[PDB]
RNA sequence: GGUUGCGGCCAUAUCUACCAGAAAGCACCGUUUCCCGUCCGAUCAACUGUAGUUAAGCUGGUAAGAGCCUGACCGAGUAGUGUAGUGGGUGACCAUACGCGAAACUCAGGUGCUGCAAUCU
RNA sequence: GAGAACAGAAAUCUCCAGUAGAACAAAAGGGUAAAAGCCCCCUUGAUUUUGAUUUUCAGUGUGAAUACAAACCAUGAAAGU
RNA sequence: AAGCUCGUAUCAGUUUUAUGAGGUAAAGCGAAUGAUUAGAGGUUCCGGGGUCGAAAUGACCUUGACCUAUUCUCAAACUUUAAAUAUGUAAGAAGUCCUUGUUACUUAAUUGAACGUGGACAUUUGAAUGAAGAGCUUUUAGUGGGCCAUUUUUGGUAAGC
């Protein structure tokens, strides 16, 4: 079967995920939605460049895992396993229906799966050292062409996978308002209790500078 | 003569708690010997 | 910081559960009614199951409450029968506390063997004066931080009177 | 404290009525006793409050309003010594005699007090105060149990029979009272007379007084220092049913100081909270000992 | 098939507002209403008793009967090319009075003082409010304010 | 101003931890002849106010506390939207015109108010 | 969660927390915490007479429901229901 | 179609002001329900297997489960928040105020609830706009295959469906 991803491509219904209501229907084809160095620290990638998409339109799941495949490889192969972080941002949880006598009584049986997406929404994800630059780009250029409609690739101002323009991290970063947690970071609040806080950036306080 | 406890909870079916299952036991548990 | 609030038991709850009726059931009865003193009150069972051979609200067992200087009695009784050696489990970590014997000839009632012999579990609460605070129907309220027995605290209450040992840890 | 109740717990909690927390009010009986029928418009329904604290006994006329409760007349029976009762504050007879003082106390203000005269004759027989022909219907006040159990001979019974007795409407019935007995299904009146002057009481001081002397000293101490007899007891009550029968007026107390007075006293010992300002300062400093070592 | 229950469709519009739920405080039982009233309807869902059809929720209207636990309340329903009259039995749990009315009244009597204190002194009335009417000349001032001249903004991405 | 009975609104009142509380009140507390209720005078009942204590309840204060309340040109005139064009775009969809205009976020402030009666160095 | 002979994942007994995460015959939705849930006591308002009203609507029938009036009962200490 | 009653009388597919209802759009998920990616810390005497130690209730080893604090992504039959457009009611003479009559209802009560007598206030007679008139009755034709456009929108890959 799998008929074109043609008949799929605009957002014609309301969202139609698997429910109570709608079970019995089938796995997605992507599931690995983070690939490379994941459990690498938020100051080993500062950069960071994003696959958007420039249309509001369904992408399938089997499409994003060739995509997420296709980037991923060229990645590694070039660059090193190591050397990038992938991120897919984006999930398959919208069911497409076949109907599969007339035209009576056709409701569909799920057929399949995709992932709904917006104008500038971000589809793919990856972070890097700057010096890696050129081959993430080619990774996602080269993943483009697995998705339909039109993507931008865009270097994003922004340190790593956080947040916070590289300047208003960095001054964060040598302040002690940064704890490193699982392959993410926690931030000082000037909010909680002052006892636990002192215990959580030792750095900040004390001694302060 | 014949005094009974009242019991206060709500649940009328005859089926077993949540908790129980043959899994969670353990191989020792008691392991008697001799 | 120590006056009122000393340290007493609200009662001893004395629990033999059978696992079935009938004969045995009445029977162990007897043995709270003859020891307690008063008359016992006894369990249904909550739900049925085929390996205990008990079904849902056949009377499985039967228990009995005891408070005041009567309690302080029968605790004694059961605490000679264990050596005054309890285990540092044995606690509640909120300042309870129990043990259990077998055959409960082992504390004065001679035998009568068409009764018959039956162990059953010691069960003592401790608490403070002001429990009724929480036990009220009008102003109903919670003990303080202070107060609220704890097991680090009637550990030593049972180390200090009874002169009796805990054990492990 | 392992409960450790979440930011989203405490979020979706929603808070019981203030009186419901501190566990004061009934709200699904306080909504029965309020609720006027709506075709009667602004006529208000007037409870008969009756509490007991440990030492005292409050008896309150109450009626409604959205701003806030409006007491018509109170009764306390710490005002008993006034009529001649010493001792038992808390027991059933002083329930009997504040509930009679409360009884006339209001309908004297309302002036209803010399028609509906109530019993005067006291021989613990059931009767409502029946209204007069070609007059004025008695006041009708409802019983306010509050919180308090429903038990056959509860002292808040004592009240109700008091007020009753005392010429207001408050219906009720028997077997709350003392000397009902389920088997027979009736009031034996006897029993019920003891209680009211307090015969219950008086059988303890002589069996006491006889078995114990010393367990005896010690209860009724007050009634040693006092030279008060143990069968006197019914004279105590039946002369303050006198008393206040005859001058029912409330009479305040004499009120040493003034309000202002003991404003400016009795809390100073108020701890006055800080400024925004004051506590920036305990911030920066707080920081002080821990960044300190660190 | 097709369901059209008397109670259809209400979930949310018969559901009790976020943690506003149990017991119903006591003013709403202490308000009293009058033949000629207006009261706004809006259901209570603890309240099974004395009930509007959802209908009526949301409307108000005119109180033509006062019972124990209940007003009747009049309220013009149109259905076809014509209104028809309508009058509810609802316990005063589903009911409210009217705060349009309120200010009116108030209105009235502020209206009927303006109009004597104008004719104790003889002078014009003018009780009947006028719009917004469209405004007045100014002359606004440099003096501490000198105007900061503004610029479109080059397109910049921030992602 | 404290405290109590009955309340109104029902977290600015709750939650956690730790302190503090003069006087009255409230409580804990002593007792089991009586009514009354229990497996158990723990609860509920009754008696005394005597033998004891603020230990708890209660009340207040503390916390870069959790929650809750409030305010803002904080975000944002953003998102969404009523109206118009023989506007753009293969389409997806987008920009413009006359109007309406959020939520999250961020910051800042606050932590019961009050009605009737009584009572208090 | 932490505790108590036999006793085990699961018998029965405490204590502590617990905004309802339970239960309310049944479908789902709403509603409910000194209850609308659990247990107990007493009951027959599932009764009498005929009107008015809401929903569907033609503002016909029917089913169902709401608030009174007039009786006679229930229950509770009572307001009430 | 026929009229009938009256006539600035009241009327209105509109705005303005005041005051209600609503749970869509959007928003939300380090807020409940339900789904979903990833690492980190902590607990397990209250799991599977440890390659040392026969001991196994022992340190140490992996992998579960749970807890806590975080991170990517969702919802017609989710939700705290929450529009736009739509929608209910009101803007007086059938009103307002004073005085004090009636009653078998209702109140402890000459209290209230109704419905009144007599007295006072008409300039702008209590928003805007319009109004070419308003109200009312009887009687009867034809129709009860519809179709199209914009936007909202369901089934379908779609359709001149
Ligand atoms: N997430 C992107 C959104 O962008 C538009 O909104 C624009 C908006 O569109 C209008 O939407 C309204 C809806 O009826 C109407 O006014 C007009 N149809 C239209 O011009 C524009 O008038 C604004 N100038 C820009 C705004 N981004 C769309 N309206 C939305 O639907 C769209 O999903
Ligand atoms: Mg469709
Ligand atoms: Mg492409
Ligand atoms: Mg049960
Ligand atoms: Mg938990
Ligand atoms: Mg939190
Ligand atoms: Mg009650
Ligand atoms: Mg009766
Ligand atoms: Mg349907
Ligand atoms: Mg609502
Ligand atoms: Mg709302
Ligand atoms: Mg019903
Ligand atoms: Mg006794
Ligand atoms: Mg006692
Ligand atoms: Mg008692
Ligand atoms: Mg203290
Ligand atoms: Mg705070
Ligand atoms: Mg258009
Ligand atoms: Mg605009
Ligand atoms: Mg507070
Ligand atoms: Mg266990
Ligand atoms: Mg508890
Ligand atoms: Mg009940
Ligand atoms: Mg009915
Ligand atoms: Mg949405
Ligand atoms: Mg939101
Ligand atoms: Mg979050
Ligand atoms: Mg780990
Ligand atoms: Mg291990
Ligand atoms: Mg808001
Ligand atoms: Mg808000
Ligand atoms: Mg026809
Ligand atoms: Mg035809
Ligand atoms: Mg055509």
């Amino acid at each position: 079967a799998r008929r074109p991803a043609r008949c799929y491509r605009y957002q014609k219904n309301k969202p139609y995920p698997k429910s109570r209501y709608n079970r019995a229907v089938p796995d997605s084809k992507i599931r690995i939605y983070d690939l490379g160095k994941k459990k690498a620290t938020v100051d080993e990638f500062p950069l960071c460049v994003h696959l958007v998409s420039n249309e509001l339109e369904q992408l399938s799941s089997e499409a994003l895992e060739a995509a997420r495949i296709c980037a991923n490889k060229y990645m590694t192969t070039v660059s090193g396993r190591d050397a990038f972080h992938l991120r897919v941002r984006v999930h398959p949880f919208h069911v497409l229906r076949i109907n599969k006598q007339g035209m009576r009584g056709a409701w569909g049986k799920p057929h399949g799966l995709a992932a709904r997406v917006d104008i500038g929404q971000i589809i793919f994800s990856v972070r890097t050292k700057d010096s890696n630059k050129d081959v993430v780009v080619e990774g996602l250029r080269r993943a483009r062409y697995k998705f339909p409609g039109q993507q931008k690739i865009i270097l994003s101002k922004k340190w790593g996978f956080t947040n916070l323009d590289r300047p208003e991290y960095l001054k964060k970063r040598e302040a002690g308002e940064v704890k490193d947690d699982g392959a993410f970071v926690k931030f000082l609040s000037k909010k909680g209790s002052l006892e636990n806080n002192i215990r959580e950036f030792p750095e900040y306080f004390a001694a302060q500078a | 003569k014949e005094i009974v406890k009242s019991n206060t909870s709500s649940k009328k079916a005859d089926v077993p708690p949540p908790s129980a299952d043959p899994s969670k036991a353990r191989k020792n548990r008691p392991r008697p010997s001799g | 910081q120590n006056p009122m609030r000393d340290l007493k038991i609200e009662k001893l709850v004395l629990n033999i559960s059978v696992g079935e009726s009938g004969d045995r059931l009445t029977r162990a009865s007897k043995v709270l009614e003859q020891l307690s003193g008063q008359t016992p009150v006894q369990s249904k069972a909550r739900y049925t199951v085929r390996t205990f051979g008990i079904r849902r609200n056949e009377k499985i067992a039967v228990h009995v409450t005891v408070r005041g200087p009567k309690a302080e009695e029968i605790l004694e009784r059961g605490l000679k029968v264990k050596e005054y050696q309890l285990r540092d489990r044995n606690f509640s970590a909120t300042g309870n506390f129990g043990f259990g014997i077998d055959e409960h000839i082992d504390l004065g009632i001679k035998y009568d063997p068409s009764i018959g012999i039956f162990g059953m579990d010691f069960y003592v609460v401790m608490n403070r004066p002001g429990a009724r605070v929480t036990r009220r129907k009008r102003c109903k309220g919670t003990v303080g931080n202070s107060h609220k027995t704890t097991k680090e605290d009637t550990v030593s209450w049972f180390k200090q009177k009874y002169d009796a040992d805990v054990l492990d840890k | 404290q392992k409960d450790a109740k979440s930011s989203a717990y405490s979020s979706r909690f929603q808070t019981p009525f203030r009186r419901r927390r501190e566990g004061k009010t009934d709200y699904y009986q306080r909504k029965r006793l309020v609720t006027q029928h709506k075709a009667k418009y602004n006529t208000p329904k007037y409870r008969l409050v009756v509490r007991f604290t440990n030492k005292d006994i409050i008896c309150q006329i109450i009626s409604s309003t959205i701003t806030g409760d409006v007491v018509l007349a109170a009764a306390y029976s710490h005002e008993l010594p006034r009529y001649g009762i010493t001792h038992g504050l808390t027991n059933w007879a002083a329930a009997y005699a504040t509930g009679l003082l409360i009884a006339r106390r209001t309908l004297q203000k309302l002036g209803l007090d010399e028609t509906y005269k109530g019993v005067e004759e006291v021989e613990g027989e059931y009767e409502l105060t029946e209204a007069v022909e070609d007059g004025p219907r008695p006041f009708k006040v409802f019983l306010d149990i509050g919180l308090q159990r429903t038990t056959t001979g509860a002292r808040v019974f004592g009240a109700l029979k008091g007020a009753s007795d005392g010429g207001l409407y408050v219906p009720h019935s028997e077997n709350r009272f003392p000397g009902w007995d389920f088997e027979t299904e009736e009031i034996d009146p006897e029993l019920l007379r003891s209680y009211i002057f307090g015969g219950h009481v008086s059988q303890y001081m002589e069996e006491l007084a006889d078995d114990d002397e010393e367990r005896f000293s010690e209860l009724f101490k007050g009634y040693l220092a006092d030279d008060i007899d143990a069968d006197s007891l019914e004279d105590i009550y039946t002369s303050a049913h006198e008393a206040i029968r005859a001058d029912p007026a409330f009479k305040p107390t004499e009120k040493k100081f003034t309000k202002e007075q003991y404003a400016a006293e009795s809390k100073k010992y108020r701890q006055t909270k800080l400024s925004k300002e004051e506590r920036a300062a305990r911030v920066a400093a707080k920081i002080a000992a821990l960044a300190g070592q660190q | 098939g097709k369901s059209h229950g008397y109670r259809s469709r209400t979930r949310y519009m018969f559901q009790r507002d976020f943690r506003k739920h149990g017991a119903v405080h006591l003013s709403t039982y202490l308000k009293v209403y009058k033949v000629g009233d207006i009261v706004d309807i809006k259901a209570n869902g603890s309240i099974q008793k004395g009930m509007p059809h959802k209908f009526y929720q949301g409307k108000t209207g005119v109180v033509y009967n006062v019972t124990k636990s209940s007003v009747g309340v009049i309220i013009n329903k149109m259905v076809g090319n014509r209104y028809l009259e309508k009058r509810l039995n609802l316990r005063v749990e589903h009911i409210k009075h009217s705060k349009c009315r309120q200010e009116f009244l108030e209105r009235v009597k502020a209206n009927a003082a303006k109009r004597a204190e104008a004719k104790a002194q003889g002078v014009a009335v003018q009780l009947k409010r006028q719009p917004a009417q469209p405004r007045e000349s100014r002359i606004v001032s440099t003096e501490g304010n000198v105007p900061q001249t503004l610029a479109p903004v080059p397109y910049e991405t921030f992602i």
